């Protein structure tokens, strides 16, 4: 939990790294 | 009626409804029960002096076999009593 | 009871789910779903009550040998993966009373408002008794439905626990 | 010697020191979850120092470090049996536990009783290690129950869930049944023989040991979930995934076979045990896969996927392969437990979704998860040089090239291909195809801790199984000579399972309606053994109790 | 530093306790510890009596 | 365990091979072994001597009680507590000693099985065969008695056994 | 502090007596009927359906959704054994007899086939793993005093 | 699972956006409080399909009894907000 | 043995002369104290027992039961005071006095050197129990179960009186020490077959024996927690004591007369275990559960094997500690919901964390978890049956299973479940309640550390 | 953790005793 | 085709195949309504205590007590010379007991003679 370093999407490819 | 014990005494141990008396009844249970018997009694039973001569038999048993091993005697005689003194009948 | 008209729906939605798990693939699911809805629309305009009554026996006698060997079930719903998994952590509200003083000293503010929450749980209780005695048929109340409060400042009777019922996730 | 023995006993006592810190003191809260893990980390190192000495010296040490009890002509002690199995099975269990150790430190962040969670995870580990190291049936019996009880709580962690309460007792019911043979075995070795110390049992070499071994056969019937007492093993998947990863995948399930191996000198001569055990695995090893071909639960499927591996292990013993079967224990545990953890990754990103049909499009949306899923499967399916293949090729040697029942070899290969069949059905939905999870995307696994957990348990299957083979010293005459097809029959039928399932999998894409089939339901509904034997039998015992 | 505590507190002390208890309270007893006699190989010497292991017979000299 | 004699506890010698390393890498075990002498053994021995020294200044002993033989049940009379009691306790104590001899012998078997290991079968002819001798005598003397063992019963069993073989022996001639 | 008349009692042999019992447990006279009069002696208790709790809808907000039992409702004489934990009689997925007989097939099929294979097992066409020294008579501890029958497995 | 938070404002379009892909509705005429039967000129059978989409959208079953009455988007929001106890 | 009798008596003035508010404490303090001196009785000897005088003596077998009884009086008081707080001052002294006498008879019972004296005290021991069960009973349903105790005297005590008298005239004495040396071979006759029934039927009912157990389920359903504890912890154990001693003179007749008794248990064990799964009461479930364990002892005594006696001693001990704790544990809920129904309250682990820890703790050893003494004895006996008969393992295995099935069920039904919504008086566990359970579980495990103290006399 | 604050009160059994 | 499931004690019928419920007439409408109102009145009667702050205790359910009360059936029902169940019922409780009488007895009688002739193995048997 570093401040939501991943922002989830809706019907989308993941916001990976 | 099943009255509560946490109302009049917000910290009743559960021994009585007098806040002063309850404390002592708590202390007695936790001293003679735990601090004495379950502590000292548990300790005391630990060092009992050769209960039922359990330890003594091992030491005596070991000595006997030495004599029988060296002299070649049977490890344990096959008859409990001397055949001579079983005075037979008829 | 519940009438056969609504009984139509109880197979409309349920039959899809077993079909849904059978379909698996998305393009298959919609297409096959259209196949099923098309069959429904074969008789959806049928307004014959005798036939509409008789156009449901086979459907139930038809679905039994089509039911999923391992039908899918939603997680939180009964029989699911998260079926009451967290009920072991949910804690009753009424136990707040037995909290030890020192323990209560950590949250002085929250407990202050509760006294008012319970306040209207007590004062409003009396009129809540009468509030049902005008909507109270003789021979025992016909149903378990409840009315709202027809005034200002009170609340619909028989409300305390649901409003104070714990939250979904204790942790 | 002194160093070898002394440093060996530290692990069992060392692991218990954190436990002694839970019942006492309140010095440092919030840090115990890491405390335990480091102890295993430290324990592993002290579990590898014996590894070096044992291989070099092969010093099987039986240490009697107490005089507990004494009856007429009996003596019980808290002894340990430092030998091949303990020195070679302990390191793997800690290695897996070490991986699972850090896996659980993340998954169970949603549990306020996480500290309680570890209060029992470390408990089970202690009992299991004591079990394997036990030199006597009694002390061995203790572990036989500790795994039984420690499972009870861990199985039923969420005591609210009716599935946990019913499943937990279902296993306990079965687990207790197995002990009937165990207690019987002690009686026979106490009546005909006179002690429960393996030294006297093996040396006397019983001439008619059918009865004692028959109890051993039953012992593994329920504890290891063999057929006839199998159903509970899948039932464990109603609770935490990490709990299932260790207990019912790597550590507890291995108990049933272990006892037979530990009594290898006696089991050899009596073929009556071998046949039924050989057949017992035969019925189970396929009944598990035969059922598993169409099951549709990610966690349960893995359980069945584990069941067949366990079911075959009995066949491996059934073919009189004492030390070769032992390898299958360690080799299977690595990936399968990782698969549980990998199934954890899927469930994590899925936000509590487990239906195999609600998964897909994870090759790139779940890159790290996809990474280790194939290795375990390929290793599970018997990919050459991988951890699972060594046993799979080796084990099939003697069974197909030594005196064995005609029907025993029949299901031996039929299910062997089925082993890969469900793996493809799994990796298909798991990884192949476009995503099918609910609309919102909760997918995120950029969690360093789990990567450490996956890192540690990803490596072992690839390399550790290979390494384990080299050091272990000779104990058998390997059957390196045999017909090429028999030596390669696994190398022949292995690819069939992937293709045959691939033939089954891809034809279902076409937009053609489906058709019910009885066998499609007989295997899917678990052969109706649980669906039936878990209704009437409770009804018989209970409905008839009042009269 | 947090890893320095474990080295002596949780590991070194128990082995002293275990070994100390092992050294006098266990080893001083008969058959409390019985270790399998060490293996014997060709081309080996024994410290005690300066023993000798007769070398095996010359092998039939296979391709090697 | 101050000083246990070895005659009662036979122990074939340990012949640890002298290593003959031939690899071109250092032995790893050596690094730890030397630490054992300095970091484990001596500290295990350094505190001990500090403990030992005081016990040398403060001394006190204990004995091993010796029960003189007393007349056996054959020397006792029917319904005579005095004589019968002296034999019963003697019979009880002696029999209780005979209980261990099975355990002491059992302990020898636990030695010929693990130290020898894979040479169990050919290296325990004396121990395994000597195991039977103890079983024969002990079993005959004090088995099939029941819970309430008593010198009268055991004498009766010995009277039972002696008479049994009496007829058979004369049967041969 | 409960009335005598509102407790389980004898078997009611006339409808007039049966009126109370049905009313007693809040069961309408139609749904009520006790066990046959016999030595079984189960009293004026009703004869509720032989069904488990899971069958009842959970979606209703019961007083005790855990048991799916509402306050004031009667309880099956063995409702304790029919609880969610214990025996479940919910609708089954496959035909009863066939389900039982589906188990019968596979299990009965395998047992005999083993005995069929027992008479004719599978193996390899090779001779014994020959051993020296009187077939390991002495290695197996064979008595040195009485030598075994000489054994020499010749070359070929 | 870190945190799957839920917000009423964020959920607002989740229920409504489900309607934004319907092929039987004009998106602009639709309103937050519009009754489906009358304002949207829909039917119960049509209404069944909308209710189903919420279960694939959010992932939690819906009772048959209460599914019908959810003829208003606010009510559907109330069902989702109230069942999960989301208030902000 | 006087050093424990008089101080036991001295509690009576202490129970009476004491101040108003120190009545509980004073007896509790010394009662706990006396037990400490009780430990001195563990000075056994390998070949001979301990013979103080002609009136009392304690061998190896006697002492462990003695310690339990003395150790159990203070625990009985602890639970008692909650329900007695409302009672008037004078009666509490009355009830407390009976326990002191009840302990007095018990301690003198097991230490009695003469059988008739044991017979006398045996009858006396019942009298305090009946008052305690009846005077302060938990029910008013007038079961009219007197016939069972009338049956006890008719089929039990009264025949025993005649046989004891007959033996003295014939043998010439009833001092167990004399019996050791003047025991005669009891040949087979119809008279002896009648004499045999006189020496054993008296003790069988108290164990109890399957079929003859009808009083026990209804005895606990009414006896208060104070009365219940001694009944299952001590009173049930009286029969085994005499049966072990008395069987010294019934051989060889017991070699065939035991079968109808053995079959009653061998099958009785399973029957009781199954019904518990059907029981609808925390106490009643324990009642039959009590019959279960006691059934195992009966088999051990009759076969009279050296292992049977060793295992039997612990079974009485562990069960006494077990059931006694279970009643207290079960009666902990009674202190809140004032009911014996097991389904009225559920999911109590949600509100009584440390209470559930005892529940899990006690239940674990109830089903003979290893290595606890609950299993050492129970596992000791199972092996002995094998030499007597190999088939017996079937029933022991089944009994252990079902005993493992219901034991966890009771725990499952109450703690592992969902809380009762309407219940609103689940107060936190009191110090007294938790303390009481702790005194039970702890020593129960400790004896597992040292088994040589409850191994019986054969060790 | 994942988000600052967002702290929700916990109803618990009274653990003092 | 679709052979209708044979109703069994352990398999309740599916809800949408019982012919009773397809048609809901007064003969069913009347009964359905009466139970709900009766059930409602119980809820209403129970609803007061549940949502009344005054109560501090456990509701004394009248249904539970009778269910528990009926279990403890001791002598009140049943007749001694009722041949239907007394003879057969008594068998379930005395029948199998005699069966064990011969089972163990036969072996012990069998076993004893072998020992008297040495036809059984005990050479390494002590614990008895
Ligand atoms: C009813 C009558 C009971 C039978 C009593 C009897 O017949 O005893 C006869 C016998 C008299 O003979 P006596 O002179 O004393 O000594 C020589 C013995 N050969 O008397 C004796 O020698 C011994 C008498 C011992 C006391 C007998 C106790 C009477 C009760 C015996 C039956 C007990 C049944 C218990 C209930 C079982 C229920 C299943
Ligand atoms: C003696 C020491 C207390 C130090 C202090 O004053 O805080 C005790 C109390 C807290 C303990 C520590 C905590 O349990 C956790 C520490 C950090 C890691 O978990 C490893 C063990 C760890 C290093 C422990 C070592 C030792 O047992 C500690 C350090």
């Amino acid at each position: 939990g570093g401040g939501a370093h991943i922002e989830p999407r809706y019907r989308q490819f993941p916001q990976l790294t | 009626e099943d009255e509560n014990l946490y109302e009049k005494n917000p910290d009743s141990h559960g021994y009585d409804k007098d806040p002063a008396v309850d404390i002592w009844n708590m202390r007695v249970v936790f001293f003679f029960g735990f601090s004495i018997v379950l502590v000292l009694g548990s300790t005391f039973v630990a060092y009992l002096p050769d209960y039922r001569m359990q330890e003594w038999a091992r030491r005596e048993a070991e000595r006997l076999v030495k004599y029988r091993e060296a002299h070649g005697l049977p490890i344990m005689e096959s008859n409990c009593f001397d055949p001579s003194k079983i005075q037979l009948p008829e | 009871y519940l009438t056969h008209q609504q009984k139509v729906l109880r197979l409309y939605k349920r039959a899809l789910r077993h079909l849904e798990s059978w379909c698996i693939h998305r393009d298959k699911y919609r297409y096959f779903a259209c196949l099923l809805r098309a069959r429904f629309d074969e008789h959806k305009n049928e307004k014959d009550m005798v036939k509409a009554t008789q156009l449901l026996r086979e459907a139930e006698e038809e679905f039994w040998h089509g039911q999923h060997p391992q039908p899918y079930i939603f997680p939180e719903s009964p029989g699911g993966t998260s079926y009451e998994r967290y009920e072991c952590y949910k804690v009753p509200e009424w136990c707040l009373d037995d909290w030890h003083p020192s323990e209560k000293a950590m949250y002085p503010d929250y407990f202050a408002k509760r006294e008012q929450w319970k306040k209207l749980r007590r004062e409003s209780w009396e009129r809540e008794v009468k509030q049902l005695q005008e909507e109270t048929p003789v021979g025992g109340p016909r149903t378990e439905a409840l009315p709202p409060a027809r005034k200002q400042g009170d609340l619909p009777p028989l409300w305390w626990h649901i409003v104070t019922r714990p939250r979904e996730r204790p942790m | 010697m002194n160093m070898f023995s002394s440093l060996s006993l530290v692990t069992l006592l060392l692991l218990t020191m954190p436990i002694m810190m839970m019942s006492f003191n309140t010095y440092k809260p919030s840090n115990y979850p890491l405390y335990v893990k480091t102890a295993i980390s430290y324990a592993f190192i002290t579990s590898m120092i014996p590894t070096m000495m044992f291989i070099h010296s092969g010093q099987e040490l039986i240490i009697s470090n107490w005089h507990w009890l004494t009856i007429q002509t009996l003596k019980l002690s808290l002894s340990f049996k430092m030998d091949y199995f303990s020195m070679m099975f302990i390191p793997v269990a800690l290695f897996v536990t070490w991986s699972i150790m850090e896996f659980s430190m993340w998954y169970m962040y949603s549990d306020p009783n996480i500290n309680k969670f570890f209060k029992y995870l470390l408990l089970f580990l202690i009992t299991m290690l004591i079990l394997v190291t036990a030199n006597n049936l009694f002390q061995l019996f203790i572990g036989w129950e500790g795994v039984g009880i420690m499972s009870f709580l861990l199985i039923g962690w969420w005591y609210g869930r009716a599935d946990a309460n019913t499943a937990a007792l279902q296993a306990i019911l079965y687990n207790r049944i197995g002990d009937i043979g165990f207690i019987l075995a002690m009686a026979w070795f106490l009546t005909n023989l006179n002690t429960w110390d393996l030294q006297q049992i093996f040396m006397l070499n019983p001439s008619d040991s059918n009865m004692p071994l028959i109890g051993l056969a039953l012992a593994a019937t329920g504890k290891s979930a063999q057929f006839g007492l199998h159903p509970w093993l899948p039932s464990a998947m109603e609770g935490p995934t990490p709990v299932s990863a260790l207990l019912h995948s790597s550590t507890m399930v291995v108990a049933g076979i272990f006892l037979l191996i530990r009594f290898y000198p006696l089991t050899e001569n009596n073929k009556y045990i071998q046949s039924i055990t050989l057949c017992l695995g035969a019925i189970t090893t396929l009944f598990t896969a035969m059922c598993a071909l169409t099951q549709n639960d990610i966690k349960k499927i893995i359980a069945f996927s584990t069941s067949s591996q366990l079911g075959l292990m009995m066949v491996t013993i059934g073919i009189n392969q004492p030390y070769l079967a032992f390898l299958h224990i360690c080799t299977h545990a690595f990936f399968k437990a990782m698969l549980f953890m990998c199934s954890g990754s899927i469930i994590h990103s899925l936000n509590d979704e487990q239906d195999i049909r609600k998964m897909g499009g994870l090759f790139k949306a779940m890159p790290f998860t996809t990474t280790a899923l194939i290795v375990g499967s390929l290793a599970l399916t018997g990919m050459p040089f991988l951890t699972g293949f060594y046993s799979k090729d080796l084990i099939i040697e003697a069974a197909n090239t030594s005196y064995t029942n005609a029907w025993a070899l029949l299901m031996t290969l039929i299910a062997t291909s089925f082993t890969a069949i469900y793996s493809t059905r799994i990796i298909f939905f798991a990884l192949l195809g476009q995503p099918r999870f609910p609309t919102l995307v909760n997918i995120n696994e950029n969690n360093p801790l789990l990567i450490n957990s996956i890192k540690r348990l990803l490596i072992g299957s690839l390399f550790a199984g290979y390494i384990i083979s080299n050091n272990i010293p000779p104990t058998t005459i390997p059957q390196m000579t045999m017909p090429y097809y028999l030596k390669t029959t696994a190398l022949i039928v292995t690819i069939l399972g992937f293709i045959l399932a691939l033939e089954i999998s891809n034809m279902t894409k076409n937009l053609k309606y489906h058709y019910p089939s009885n066998a499609f339901k007989f295997s899917t509904l678990l052969g109706y053994f649980p669906t039936i034997m878990h209704r009437l039998a409770p009804y018989m015992n209970l409905s008839m109790s009042q009269k | 530093y947090r890893h320095s505590i474990f080295a002596f507190t949780h590991v070194l002390i128990p082995v002293w306790i275990i070994h100390y208890y092992l050294k006098y309270h266990v080893t001083t007893k008969p058959y409390t510890i019985v270790e399998k006699k060490p293996r014997i190989f060709p081309g080996d010497t024994i410290l005690e009596t300066g023993e000798v292991i007769p070398p095996m017979k010359e092998f039939p000299d296979q391709h090697h | 365990p101050d000083s246990w004699d070895k005659d009662v506890y036979p122990e074939p010698p340990r012949r640890t091979p002298a290593p003959s390393p031939q690899t071109s890498l250092p032995n790893p075990i050596t690094y730890l072994t030397k630490a054992f002498d300095l970091l484990v053994d001596r500290p295990v021995t350094l505190v001990r001597e500090f403990i030992e020294r005081q016990h040398a200044k403060n001394k006190y002993y204990y004995y091993h009680r010796e029960f003189r033989r007393v007349p056996d049940i054959t020397e006792c009379q029917e319904k005579d507590v005095l004589c019968m009691f002296e034999a019963e306790m003697q019979w009880r104590r002696d029999y209780k000693v005979d209980q261990e001899i099975v355990n002491i012998i059992q302990e020898r078997l636990k030695a010929c099985q693990q130290r020898e290991g894979e040479s169990h079968r050919q290296n325990c002819a004396k121990e395994l065969e000597q195991f039977t001798q103890v079983v024969k005598a002990y079993q005959d003397r004090y088995h099939d008695l029941g819970a309430h063992y008593s010198a009268r019963k055991c004498l009766a069993k010995q009277k039972q056994r002696m008479l049994a073989e009496r007829k058979a022996a004369k049967e041969a001639a | 502090h409960i009335t005598k008349d509102m407790l389980p009692g004898p078997y009611p042999k006339t409808p007039e007596e049966r009126a109370a019992a049905a009313k007693k447990y809040n069961m309408r006279v139609e749904d009520y009927e006790p066990y046959p009069d016999d030595g079984t002696g189960y009293g004026d208790y009703p004869k509720l359906p032989d069904r488990s709790q899971q069958e009842r809808d959970p979606w209703y907000d019961w007083d005790h959704p855990d048991l799916r039992l509402n306050w004031g409702e009667p309880m099956h004489w063995d409702l304790d054994m029919y609880i969610r934990n214990r025996v479940d009689t919910s609708p089954t997925p496959v035909n009863w007899n066939l389900m039982c007989k589906h188990l019968f097939g596979f299990v009965a099929f395998m047992l005999f086939m083993f005995w069929v294979g027992e008479t004719y097992p599978a193996y390899q066409p090779v001779g014994p793993k020959q051993y020296p020294y009187n077939n390991l008579y002495l290695e197996r501890g064979g008595d040195p005093n009485k030598e075994p029958e000489p054994v020499v497995h010749y070359e070929i | 699972s870190d945190a799957p938070p839920l917000t009423l404002e964020g959920i607002k379009d989740r229920v409504l956006y489900v309607l934004k892909l319907y092929d039987k509705i004009d998106p602009e005429k639709l309103s937050v409080n519009s009754h489906f039967m009358k304002d949207l000129g829909l039917d119960s059978l049509d209404q069944v399909e909308i209710i189903m989409a919420m279960e694939d959208e959010f992932g939690f079953e819906i009772p048959d009894i209460d599914a019908e009455k959810l003829m208003c988007p606010q009510e559907i929001v109330d069902y989702i907000a109230d069942k999960k106890d989301v208030y902000e | 043995m006087l050093k424990y009798i008089i101080p036991t008596i001295m509690l009576m003035p202490l129970t009476w002369l004491s101040k108003n508010n120190m009545i509980w404490v004073n007896s509790t303090a010394h009662s706990l104290l006396i037990s400490f001196t009780s430990l001195l009785l563990m000075n056994q000897f390998g070949d001979n027992s301990l013979n103080f005088s002609l009136l009392f003596f304690s061998d190896s077998l006697s002492t462990p039961l003695l310690i339990l009884t003395m150790w159990l009086l203070p625990l009985m008081l602890m639970a008692s005071q909650h329900h007695l707080s409302k009672e008037n001052l004078t009666r509490k002294k009355l009830f407390i006095t009976m326990l002191i006498s009840l302990q007095l008879f018990l301690i003198m019972t097991f230490t009695a050197m003469e059988l008739i004296l044991f017979y006398i005290l045996f009858e006396a021991t019942l009298v305090p129990t009946l008052i305690i069960i009846t005077r302060w009973g938990n029910q008013t349903e007038r079961l009219n179960a007197g016939l069972y105790f009338l049956f006890y005297t008719l089929a039990g005590s009264l025949p025993l009186l005649v046989a004891l008298i007959y033996i003295q005239n014939t043998v010439g004495s009833l001092n167990f020490l004399m019996l050791q040396y003047w025991v005669q071979p009891v040949h087979n006759s119809w008279s002896n077959v009648f004499m045999w029934l006189a020496c054993m039927m008296a003790f069988m009912v108290k164990m109890p024996l399957y079929g003859l157990h009808l009083w026990l389920p209804k005895a606990h359903v009414e006896a208060p927690i104070a009365g219940s504890m001694v009944l299952a912890a001590v009173l049930l154990k009286l029969g085994g004591y005499g049966m072990l001693r008395i069987t010294l003179i019934l051989n060889p007749m017991t070699d065939f007369m035991a079968y109808p008794f053995i079959m009653l248990s061998l099958w009785g064990m399973i029957m009781t275990s199954s019904i518990c799964l059907r029981q609808t009461d925390l106490k009643s479930l324990i009642a039959y559960s009590s019959v279960s364990h006691m059934a195992l002892v009966i088999v051990a005594i009759l076969i009279q094997t050296p292992w049977s006696y060793m295992g039997a001693t612990a079974l009485m001990i562990a069960h006494g500690l077990t059931s006694s704790m279970l009643f207290c544990l079960a009666n902990s809920n009674y202190e809140r919901i004032h009911s014996r129904t097991m389904i009225l309250a559920r999911g109590l682990q949600t509100l009584l964390p440390l209470m559930a820890t005892w529940w899990l703790l006690a239940s674990l050893t109830n089903l003979a978890l290893p290595p606890t003494i609950n299993l050492i004895g129970e596992l000791f006996v199972v092996m002995s049956t094998f030499s007597w008969s190999n088939i017996t393992i079937i029933l022991m295995g089944v009994n252990m299973v079902i005993t493992a099935l219901y034991s966890l069920y009771m725990l499952i039904m109450t703690q592992r479940g969902k809380y009762t919504y309407h219940i609103n008086n689940i107060s936190p566990s009191f110090t007294r309640e938790n303390a009481l359970m702790s005194l039970h579980i702890l020593p129960l495990l400790l004896l597992t550390l040292n088994p040589k103290i409850i191994l019986g006399p054969l060790y | 953790s994942g988000d600052h604050g967002k702290r929700l009160f916990i109803i618990k059994p009274s653990g003092f005793y | 085709s679709f052979p209708k499931y044979e109703a069994s004690r352990l398999s309740s019928l599916p809800t949408t195949l019982d012919p009773a419920e397809y048609d809901i007439s007064s003969e069913t409408r009347k009964a359905q309504a009466e139970r709900l109102a009766i059930r409602s009145r119980l809820k209403r009667e129970y609803q007061l205590q549940y949502y009344d702050p005054s109560r501090r205790g456990v509701i004394e359910d009248p249904a539970l007590v009778r269910w528990t009360y009926a279990r403890s059936a001791n002598i009140y029902p049943n007749f001694r010379p009722n041949t239907k169940t007394s003879l057969l019922g008594a068998l379930f409780g005395i029948g199998p007991l005699v069966f064990w009488y011969y089972v163990f007895k036969t072996d012990r009688d069998r076993k004893e003679k072998l020992i008297q002739e040495g036809k059984l193995d005990r050479t390494f048997n002590i614990s008895y």
